[PDB]
């Protein structure tokens, strides 16, 4: 009825105004649909966010402009916006894509930036923030809710929700006995109830996740569905939705499956399987069904249901990737582990069957049979960089070296600009014991491309041919000299100067870069070493090793890596 | 050299390794497939008698690719089977061939040690097969 109204003010409106209002209706009707592709939600509510901001926007901000910048509206587009993102999407902290959650996330920023009052923006904050994988952000929005509101009981499932992925589990256990004692009547809300379950699962505490899951099944989950189809009542930034209901009925078979409760498991499970069957939940729960199979020790029924899954099914590749997976691992054969892709290939080709055949492949090291359907895919598709890439690494991984060189020369010469391509050409030069060509190819290139200096990628691989360079250097050193070789050294800072601009470069991005802190100090290692076989200057040397001590002893490189502190603990 | 190359593949890296292990084995690797490329040794490609396909499958080769029909191993020499001669003992079951057994005049089977004549054994693998 909606969308026949709005269509039916479009046809009057033909010449009318496009208002925010309008585009928010045909957002939320687009989402309600099963068959409408997302992106013309997105459009539809930056739309509409782009007339309200534009409205507001020719003014200054008393409280009719308050009214006008309609918070509720902006905080209703927000969560329009959050509903783009599935819930395990959305603990994964692995963001869509299409990158709704930041919109929403950052509509929120605006909103709180104006109204730091708002208590539901800030919960809402934090939720988005803990899909983009930022658990501190949205561990510092739920302390904001907790110091302006202590009764906030949202706000202290919350912080148990990011504690849990955490994993401080104790965290998680304090902010849900608060939650306990804040109120008694949540205890019947079905979302406080599928989270306690998840932190008593999460902890070990399979009895006492049991129990609360039962009291969690006898709360309205057949009436869920009514319920949802006929959502009106109180709700906000906690809202139950089926997805929930589904997460509460395949942890509770998980609990039963480890009290050894197998008959109630498949009892409950298959009453799961025939209360989802419709919507994507169907084939969520076949996949479910086919991993308790596997526990329960009946291999062949979740294979065939594996099997059974057609083509036409976009969730088939990912029940194809779990069965080779327990297949690999229970019945302990590569034969059927590589027939698993090979199947997805003949049965039908595309622009990427290969690609994943050459993946598994170098899982189970055949580097032949991979070079060959990375050749084929390569014919499939034109150019495609990371083929040629690809290629080239099983070329020169499968031992032969001089059709591995001959491709190299090759795609040099069609285009000699791909640095990665130079770089492996480099390091299989130098492992066929050839230094001249190996030099003579590494130092015009490298010394050739220093335009794209901001570029992050561009500067490592400078780092990286500076480093090459540095080792084809030393590598020509006949045994028995006692010569400071200069010029390795002025190549070896020019390395750690890189190493250190890219670190700081992946820092201003928010990259991990603890590896390449590492390398860099196993750099200055190798350096000291170096410095220290030739000449006796013991102060630079303990300088250096001083600075590589300090600059390896960050974030929590403590216990993790012990090794760099051994070998320098040792020098 | 293929299978040299596979093995060789294979030893890099198993589950864990030293840098300087590691290091002295690509540095073999190298010297063993730099002094000449790999060549495949030619030999003779026998008839499968796995399954009816006329593609002939290698000597050497048990895996039986695209067929799924693996072969019996011979206990005697480790030659797979591939002829109608092939019998086994009631204690161990493994497929013996008569001609590496008259070659080799083994009096006893050549894993269990099973103390019998063999020809009788052969006559009665010869019935049993009669049978099936
Ligand atoms: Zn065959
Ligand atoms: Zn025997």
């Amino acid at each position: 009825d909606a969308e026949s109204q709005i269509d039916f003010i479009n046809q009057t409106t033909n010449n009318g105004e496009r208002t925010s209002e309008i585009a928010y209706l045909e957002a939320l009707v687009s989402t309600k649909q099963e068959n409408v592709d997302p992106r013309v939600t997105i459009k539809l509510l930056e739309e509409s966010l782009k007339l309200h901001i534009a409205q507001a926007n020719r003014l200054y901000p008393s409280f009719d402009f308050y009214i006008v910048l309609n918070p509720d509206f902006l905080m209703s587009l927000s969560q329009a916006y959050f509903f783009q993102v599935g819930m395990k999407e959305m603990l994964a902290g692995k963001q869509p894509q299409n990158g709704v959650a930041s919109k929403g996330t950052k509509l929120l920023d605006f909103i709180i930036k104006k109204i730091p009052g708002l208590i539901p923006a800030y919960l809402l904050q934090a939720k988005g923030k803990m899909s983009m994988g930022n658990t501190q952000e949205a561990l510092k929005s739920v302390t904001k809710v907790i110091e302006q509101d202590p009764k906030n009981e949202e706000a202290y499932i919350l912080s148990a929700m990011i504690a849990s992925s955490s994993k401080n589990f104790s965290l998680a256990q304090n902010q849900l006995q608060q939650a306990l004692s804040n109120n008694f009547m949540i205890r019947d809300n079905p979302l406080f109830m599928l989270v306690k379950g998840e932190v008593e699962y999460a902890q070990g505490s399979y009895q006492a996740c049991l129990e609360t899951m039962k009291a969690a099944y006898e709360i309205p989950e057949v009436k869920d569905k009514a319920n949802q189809s006929k959502v009106v009542s109180a709700m906000s930034v906690l809202q139950f939705s089926d997805k929930d209901r589904c997460s509460i009925f395949l942890l509770y078979a998980k609990a039963l499956q480890q009290n050894n409760n197998s008959k109630e498991a498949k009892k409950i499970m298959t009453q799961a399987i025939s209360q989802f069957t419709g919507t994507t939940e169907e084939v969520n729960v076949l996949i479910a069904n086919s991993e308790i199979a596997l526990q329960s020790g009946d291999v062949k029924k979740a294979i065939s249901i594996l099997k059974g899954v057609p083509q036409e099914s976009p969730y088939f590749l990912r029940a194809r990737q779990i069965l080779a997976d327990v297949y690999l691992d229970q019945l302990r054969d590569r034969r059927n582990y590589a027939k698993c892709y090979a199947d997805l290939i003949e049965i039908d080709p595309s622009f990427d069957n290969y690609k994943m055949l050459g993946d598994a492949l170098m899982k189970i090291r055949e580097p032949e049979e991979a070079s060959r359907a990375y050749e084929k895919a390569a014919l499939i598709k034109p150019d495609d960089e990371q083929i040629i890439q690809l290629l080239g690494l099983s070329l020169c991984q499968t031992h032969d070296y001089n059709k591995a060189l001959t491709y190299y020369e090759n795609a040099l010469r069609m285009n000699p600009k791909r640095l990665d391509l130079i770089i492996d050409l480099g390091k299989l030069c130098i492992q066929i014991k050839n230094f001249n060509r190996a030099e003579e190819i590494l130092k015009p290139d490298i010394f050739s491309d220093e335009y794209q200096l901001p570029t992050y990628q561009n500067l490592k691989r400078n780092q990286e041919g500076f480093y090459l360079i540095a080792k084809l250097n030393i590598k020509r050193t006949p045994p028995g000299v006692f010569t400071p070789i200069d010029m390795y050294r002025k190549a070896l800072k020019k390395s750690i100067q890189i190493q250190i601009d890219v670190i700081e470069k992946a820092k201003q991005e928010g990259e991990d870069v603890e590896k390449e802190r590492k390398t860099l100090a196993d750099m200055y290692i190798e350096l000291a070493k170096y410095t220290n076989q030739y000449e006796k200057n013991e102060k630079a040397t303990l300088d250096i090793l001083a600075e590589a001590s300090k600059y390896t002893n960050n974030q929590d490189t403590m216990s993790k890596t012990v090794g760099n502190q051994e070998k320098i603990l040792e020098l | 050299f293929r299978e040299c190359s596979r093995a060789f593949v294979k030893l890099q890296n198993l589950e864990n390794i030293t840098e300087d292990e590691k290091e002295r084995y690509e540095a073999i690797a190298v010297s063993i497939f730099t002094k000449h490329p790999p060549l495949d040794s030619p030999c003779e490609y026998t008839p499968c008698v796995g399954k009816n396909c006329s593609q002939q499958v290698s000597e050497y080769d048990i895996h039986c690719r695209a067929c799924g029909s693996n072969f019996s191993p011979c206990v005697a020499s480790g030659r797979p089977i591939f002829q109608k001669e092939f019998y086994q003992c009631k204690n161990c079951r493994h497929k013996m061939i008569e001609s590496e057994v008259s070659r080799l005049k083994l009096y006893n089977c050549a894993l269990c040690h099973s103390p019998i004549d063999f020809k009788r054994f052969t006559e009665s693998n010869n019935n049993n097969n009669n049978n099936i």
